[PDB]
């Protein structure tokens, strides 16, 4: 149930 | 300026901190985008994501 890291853009 | 882990946390790139769940993390930068920076395990200033902590 981690909270899903808000995705890092490149 | 400190915040805790509530679940571990690994780097998926270099700038990035990792800690286990409980762990203390000080100097705390928080800004806009859902990641701050903060110091643990001998890293300075690296980011995390803000919804791995709590104050």
């Amino acid at each position: 149930q981690p909270p899903v890291p808000p995705q890092r853009p490149m | 300026s400190a915040v805790k882990a509530l679940f571990d946390y690994k780097a998926q790139r270099e700038d990035e901190l990792t800690f286990t769940k409980s762990a203390i993390i000080q100097n705390v930068e928080k800004q806009d985008g859902g990641w701050w920076r903060g110091d643990y395990g001998g890293k300075k200033q690296l980011w995390f994501p803000s919804n791995y902590v709590e104050e």
